[PDB]
């Protein structure tokens, strides 16, 4: 099925060409053009009031990368690699080493900002949800080092968002 | 972010139709942006028996 | 005394500066697509003072919006010193701001940073237009910070 | 106080162009459903304020291949000739009372170009060439159709002088006597102040910034005052020409409103239109004119030399 | 929405309005209180300079009527 | 009289890293290729990954695959007409169908938690399933886009200006056009009777009913005029998806091409084994080279 | 009859925010003049308004606090000022805000939400997170030779 989007031949009545012969000569469609944009200056305006009104947003949204732990405190990361292994930008760095205790944990833990695509792979690669895509957006930095984040970086923002992280998981994990 | 009448009339008239219909703002027509919790399906080869791989 | 009377000159000259940021029309990349919702009705980049203007001669900030390739990066920089001062950059986007997913390849500067001076990373792939919105009013923070004059007293 | 009424024809009308730039960036802004300025304290009302502040402290380069001369001298040119065309007006009573205004106006409009002209050429650019080539097409195009409407309008005036509009005007608006006249000149209007939908000069889309393109910080911000001021001139010129109004010789202050009121009006309409159409392409708008406007214009300038004849309805002179 | 535009348009109108005003005021503040006589041909530029004459006091807008006759 | 354009200015090396990432890893590239639509480049490389592994996602994922592909287009299509005007030199509409465009990014960002870059539909499927309570907005928000449409066309369809700035400007030959390698609406605003959702249908376009505009006169309106009229069939086509949605799940019920649950992960050997893997390493592809293609909005 | 109600609930507006001071306190800080139902606040003094009537963006909203951790914010405010359990509720991401809803408690969460840090000498510096490698001879002492 087609249809032939501009394939209409105009009468040639002495009223159609009376009213074509009008429209040119008093300009008619230009004056509709005209009310069109008068309807809409009348109506509603759409902006909102940052910073005091946000856009929405929903409880999968990427932002800050984070590191979550357990609810007893000690970390959820347990040095896997496999979100350093899928990550597509490669902007994961891990180290290991076995802590005092006996258990692996990342003696270094970089995720680098300024080359991370937000696409999410490492939170659903890790086994433990011990990385996470925040729900923070607003975090921009006057200069590019502050965006080179460290193990404690990603440990603070995940002790900083911790109320709204285990949130948004807890009303989205039954999806995944 | 509702107009009065007089200014309904006006707009309607200027572009040739009913706007209060279908506004291009969304007032509370929206779904609740909380929601209940789903209950997802399996796939067709989540059976105990004759689920073989090699098929 | 004459502290408080260039004080008060300061504080003038920022709140223009920072209430007049000219952006530049310098899309990229889908970076750009962003830079254009927080023009759109929604964000409206005009109720801040902020109106997009071509022709650097008479722009103030270059939002750098998309990655910043080999083939292109003469350009910006020209681009970038055809403005009259005061200027600022503002990168957005990983690709601008170190490289973003193409940080390895062969044809693509690894930063904005090394062909102009960035004055505020705006990180993102692609950054909410909210979060570029923040970076800008970062941004217009910075040049209320700014003691010109005060400088100058204390040559 | 000459000098004092001078300066009342000058600083009110600086301050109603910056002003112009705030209604403008908020009736357009709410024709594409945004807000405008709306941060500077309450709605708006700094942001001329700011941006003028901004444009003389930014830095005014001049380019290399640039020649001076010219290239400061047609900020001059162009803001003096803008600010001068106000002087003739009769708003109430006109600081200059000419005998031959319309004439006078004509004049300094056709010596506007000449801003532009100098600009374009001496900031030594190909997209400032092209632009100046585009003003010196449209403007010659719409100038003749200009005085051809001015001329076929002011015969039922009975003389040039822009006073006696208000009487010719007594009991009716012109434009029910030269409605279709009228619809060109408004035209006319929109194209010799250079704006859209003929705002081809600047062309932002296809010239970055035309003959403004290398004009930065006090130069910019100057070219930007003559436009505007001539954008209100020319639609305080079409209130006074067509739409008429009372005049009581005791209260000037009621025909001081009346016609700030429909020059408030005819400027809202030029930034309606401008939110509301596409941009010309050169030759069309030059095609539209000496195809469409001329012999038009000629027909009516016809009709309106013949019509106190068969009337017997010639206006005094004096 | 539009009446945040209103002020706009106000302060503009009060910036219209404060020269026609203000040159009306001024020629019936220099002239006598009276509409400024305008000259448009030569015989007005006669009367009004006849009128300086009169005044004595080299003003035209000072006038003299019955008074200044026996 | 000549137009040499120096593409490159923006040449990313895309198909050289490509390499060096796994069928996943490279799935995010695709999303960063064409800015304006994004789940339509996704959907091209899950269906030759998908021909590849002789596999084929769950009925529930070709729908949602389509109806994210109309929302695709209706987003590809405001881009080109507004910024269409912008160039010609119509602003406002590009404002008022960017509004629009913002609430169809409030879609994309409640389904795959990114505005711009879904990187939502993967080889074997989708991603994960839709949020509750997300079809009536996609109802509600189509519902009214009519109006934006319409509104467009009364701004730019018989208006004089824009009638001779794009009426005879740019024609281009049916045999030119079909030799000059063109596709799309520059083959369906000349004649040329071609689309690849009808011609070789791909998931389940052909179930869904939509009339292809052919164009004309091959000029510049009347691919604008194409343009809308796509707009519009796309949002028939949305309409449709959205009553016809099926039960079922979202990826190929098969753990060695599309991830397990995360609840059956933490769980069961297989499929921790199996995440871990395809994680790591990926699933490999059967040897063997694909040429498939889609009826992008473009 | 709708102009007078119109003109009438102008003043409401200047009524609902504390009369005419809080009115252009309000015009001037947050530029808008609306009212709405005070639906909560946070320890930081952060106010927090809904009006379910206004069009989904601007149903909910901020008057940002004065003072935060030791910087004047009466003139200048930003988005990070919004405490984590909050911004769920400000960004639509849920309807149920903290003071009905409290986000579960725990021992490593903070308990002062420091905002955008970045200009400030409180800066985040990147840094190795490990030890070293490769050790070194150490030389002895004792000359020996
Ligand atoms: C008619 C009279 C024309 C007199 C004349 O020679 O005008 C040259 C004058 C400048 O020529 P130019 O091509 O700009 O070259 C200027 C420098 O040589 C080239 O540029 P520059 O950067 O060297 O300009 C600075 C230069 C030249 O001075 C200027 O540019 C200052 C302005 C012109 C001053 C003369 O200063 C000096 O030479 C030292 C001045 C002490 O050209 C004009 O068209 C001026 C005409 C003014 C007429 C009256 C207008 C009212
Ligand atoms: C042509 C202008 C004629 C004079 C002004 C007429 C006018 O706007 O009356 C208000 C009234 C409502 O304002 P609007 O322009 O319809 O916009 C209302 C929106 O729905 C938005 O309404 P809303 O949702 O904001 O709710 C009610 C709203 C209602 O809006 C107002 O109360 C603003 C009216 C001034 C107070 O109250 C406020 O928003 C108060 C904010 C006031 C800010 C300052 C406005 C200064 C106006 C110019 C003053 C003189 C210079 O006007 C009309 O309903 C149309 C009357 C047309 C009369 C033409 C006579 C010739
Ligand atoms: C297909 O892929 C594509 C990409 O893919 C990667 C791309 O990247 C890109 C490229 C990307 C872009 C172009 C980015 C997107 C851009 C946009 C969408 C544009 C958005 C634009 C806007 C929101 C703004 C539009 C502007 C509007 C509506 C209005 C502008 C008008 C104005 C007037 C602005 C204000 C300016 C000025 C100069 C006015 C201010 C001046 C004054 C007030 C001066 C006052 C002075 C005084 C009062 C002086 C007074 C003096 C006195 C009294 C006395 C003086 C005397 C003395 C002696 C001193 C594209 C296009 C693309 O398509
Ligand atoms: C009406 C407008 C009223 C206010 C006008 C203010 C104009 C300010 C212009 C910029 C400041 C220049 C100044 O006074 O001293 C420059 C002073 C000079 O002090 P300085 O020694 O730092 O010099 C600046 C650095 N160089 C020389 C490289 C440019 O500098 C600054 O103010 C900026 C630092
Ligand atoms: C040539 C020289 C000419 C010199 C002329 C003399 C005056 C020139 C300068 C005038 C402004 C000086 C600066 C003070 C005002 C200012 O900009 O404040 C900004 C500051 C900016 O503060 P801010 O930076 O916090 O604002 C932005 C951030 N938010 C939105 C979150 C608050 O605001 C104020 O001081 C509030 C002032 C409110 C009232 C403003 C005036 C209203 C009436 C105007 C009537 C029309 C006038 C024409
Ligand atoms: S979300 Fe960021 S850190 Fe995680 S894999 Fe993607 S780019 Fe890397
Ligand atoms: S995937 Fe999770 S557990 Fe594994 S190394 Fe990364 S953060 Fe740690
Ligand atoms: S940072 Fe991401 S969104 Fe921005 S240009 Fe690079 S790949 Fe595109």
């Amino acid at each position: 099925t087609y249809k032939f989007v501009n394939m209409r031949e105009p009468s040639m009545d002495m009223k159609s060409v009376t009213d074509r012969a009008a429209q040119t000569l008093l300009w008619t469609e230009l004056v509709r053009g005209l009310g069109m944009t008068l309807s809409y200056l009348f109506r509603e305006p759409a902006t909102i009031n940052y910073p005091f009104e946000k856009g929405p947003l929903s409880p999968r949204f990427r932002g800050e990368h984070a590191l979550r732990r357990y609810p007893s405190g000690e970390e959820r990361c347990i040095a896997c690699k496999l979100c350093e292994a899928v990550c597509p930008a490669q902007a994961i760095t891990i180290e290991a080493e076995p802590r005092a205790d006996g258990s692996r944990r990342t003696t270094r833990y970089d995720i680098d900002m300024t080359k991370c695509i937000y696409c999410g792979f490492c939170q659903e690669a890790c086994p433990v949800d011990a990385i996470v895509e925040g729900p923070n957006f607003e975090f921009s930095t006057e200069t590019h080092e502050e965006l080179l984040y460290n193990k404690e970086k990603l440990l603070n923002n995940g002790d900083k968002w911790e109320a709204e992280i285990a949130a948004n998981i807890q009303a989205d994990y039954l999806y995944r | 972010a509702s107009a009065t009448r007089v200014i309904q009339l006006l707009r309607n008239w200027a572009s040739g139709r009913d706007l209060q219909a279908k506004l291009q703002l969304r007032y509370q027509e929206i779904s609740k942006r909380t929601q209940p919790p789903p209950k997802l399906p399996v796939g067709p080869s989540h059976k105990l028996s004759n689920n073989y791989y090699c098929t | 005394r004459g502290e408080y009377v260039v004080a008060k000159l300061d504080d003038l000259v920022n709140w223009a500066r920072r209430s007049s940021l000219w952006p530049m029309t310098f899309g990229l990349a889908c970076c750009a697509v962003e830079m254009m919702h927080m023009a759109a009705p929604r964000y409206d980049m005009d109720r801040f003072g902020v109106v997009f203007r071509a022709s650097p001669r008479q722009s103030d900030v270059m939002i750098v919006a998309g990655t910043l390739t080999n083939k292109m990066a003469p350009a910006l920089r020209k681009v970038y010193d055809q403005m009259p001062e005061p200027r600022y950059v503002v990168s957005m986007g990983s690709c601008a701001n170190g490289g973003g997913y193409y940080h390895y390849s062969y044809s693509v500067v690894r930063g904005c940073d090394r062909i102009v001076p960035v004055d505020i990373y705006v990180p993102g792939c692609p950054p909410t237009a909210e979060a570029l919105l923040y970076g800008i009013l970062q941004l217009q923070r910075k040049i209320k910070r700014e003691k010109r004059l005060r400088i100058w007293y204390r040559r | 106080m000459f000098m004092i009424n001078i300066l009342s024809l000058i600083i009110p009308i600086l301050l109603a162009v910056a002003f112009l730039t705030l209604v403008e960036r908020k009736v357009l802004g709410y024709m594409q459903l945004r807000k405008g300025p709306n941060v500077v304290g309450p709605y708006g009302l700094l942001q001329p304020i700011a941006d003028a502040l901004k444009l003389v402290t930014k830095e005014p380069l001049r380019p290399g291949t640039s020649s001076i001369s010219m290239f400061i001298i047609a900020p001059i040119l162009g803001l003096s000739l803008a600010l001068t065309m106000w002087v003739p007006l009769p708003m109430p009573y006109p600081l200059i009372n000419m005998n031959l205004g319309v004439l006078f106006m004509l004049a300094m409009s056709s010596l506007a170009v000449y801003s532009i002209l100098w600009s374009g050429w001496a900031s030594n650019s190909k997209y400032a060439l092209i632009g100046a080539l585009r003003a010196v097409a449209q403007t010659i195009s719409y100038e003749v159709t200009l005085a051809i409407i001015l001329l076929s309008v002011l015969l039922m005036n009975g003389s040039y002088t822009l006073s006696t509009l208000i009487t010719t005007q007594e009991h009716i608006w012109m434009i029910f006597t030269s409605w279709p006249l009228a619809m060109m000149w408004f035209i006319s209007t929109l194209a010799e102040t250079n704006r859209a939908p003929f705002d081809l000069t600047e062309g932002e889309s296809e010239l970055v910034s035309g003959f403004n393109v290398e004009y930065a910080a006090g130069p910019f911000a100057m070219f930007f005052m003559a436009e505007y001021a001539n954008i209100i001139m020319m639609n305080a010129f079409t209130a006074i020409l067509f739409l008429g109004a009372s005049h009581d010789p005791h209260t000037p202050e009621l025909y001081t409103i009346n016609f700030v009121l429909k020059t408030l009006a005819l400027t809202i309409t030029f930034l309606w239109i401008r939110a509301s159409y596409p941009r010309f392409r050169y030759d069309q708008l030059m095609h539209l004119l000496w195809k469409s406007f001329l012999p038009l214009t000629l027909a009516l300038c016809m009709w309106h030399i013949s019509l106190p004849i068969m009337t017997a309805s010639i206006p005094p002179q004096s | 929405m539009w009446f945040e535009i209103l002020p706009g348009i106000a302060v503009m109108a009060a910036c219209l309005f404060i020269p026609g005003m203000a040159t009306a005021h001024i020629h019936k503040f220099t002239n006598g209180g009276k509409e400024k006589r305008v000259a448009h041909f030569s015989y007005q530029w006669n009367l009004m300079e006849r009128d300086r004459c009169i005044s004595g006091v080299n003003r035209y807008h000072v006038t003299k009527g019955l008074e200044n006759i026996d | 009289r000549k137009c040499d354009p120096h593409i490159g200015l923006l040449h990313r090396g895309t198909e050289k890293l490509i390499e060096y990432k796994t069928y996943l890893q490279a799935l995010p590239y695709f999303d960063r290729l064409d800015y304006v639509s994004m789940m339509c480049n996704e959907q091209a490389y899950s269906l030759a990954v998908e021909k590849l592994l002789n596999i084929q996602p769950p009925p529930r994922a070709q729908w949602i695959r389509v109806l994210f592909g109309e929302i695709t287009r209706l987003l590809n299509h405001i881009m080109a007409v507004t910024t269409h005007a912008l160039d010609i030199g119509a602003m406002t509409p590009f404002f008022w169908m960017f509004e629009e465009r913002e609430k169809m990014f409030e879609f994309y960002e409640r389904v795959s938690g990114a505005r711009m870059h879904a990187a939502y539909i993967r080889p074997g499927g989708v991603h994960q399933d839709l949020p509750l309570g997300l079809l009536d907005d996609i109802y509600e928000f189509s519902k009214n886009f009519s109006f934006r449409i319409d509104e467009l066309e009364e701004m730019l369809t018989n208006n004089r200006i824009w009638r001779n700035r794009t009426v005879d400007i740019g024609v281009v030959t049916a045999e030119d056009a079909l030799n000059y390698g063109f596709s799309g609406v520059m083959l369906r605003g000349s004649g040329i009777q071609w689309d690849l959702r009808k011609t070789q249908p791909y998931d389940v376009y052909d179930q869904v009913e939509f009339d292809v505009p052919i164009g004309s006169r091959g000029d510049c309106y009347d691919r604008y005029l194409c343009r809308v009229e796509e707009m519009r069939q796309s949002l028939r086509i949305i309409s449709q998806c959205l009553n016809k949605m099926p039960p079922g799940e979202i990826k190929v019920d098969d753990a060695k091409v599309s991830p397990p649950k995360r609840a059956e992960m933490k769980t069961s050997m297989e499929s921790l084994i199996h995440h871990f893997k395809l994680y790591t390493e990926g699933y490999q592809v059967p040897p063997g080279a694909t040429y498939t293609a889609i009826e992008a909005p473009k | 009859m709708e102009l007078v109600q119109v003109l009438r609930r102008g003043l409401q507006q200047v009524s609902g925010h504390g009369g005419l001071r809080g009115y252009l306190r309000v015009l001037f800080r947050a530029n808008d003049v609306r009212v709405g139902t005070l639906v909560g606040e946070d320890k930081y003094g952060n106010k927090y308004y809904e009006d379910n009537k206004q069009f989904f963006g601007r149903h909910r909203w901020v008057i940002y606090t004065t003072e935060m951790n030791g910087r004047d914010t009466f003139w200048d405010v930003d988005g990070s000022m919004v405490p984590p359990e909050w911004h769920r509720w400000l960004h639509c991401m849920t309807d149920d805000p903290p003071t009905t809803k409290p986000p579960t408690a725990r021992k490593y969460i903070w308990t002062n939400h420091k905002f955008n840090v970045s200009g400030t000498p409180q800066q985040y510096v990147p840094y190795s997170t490990t030890r070293k490698k490769i050790q070194e001879w150490v030389p002895p002492s004792t000359p020996y030779k």
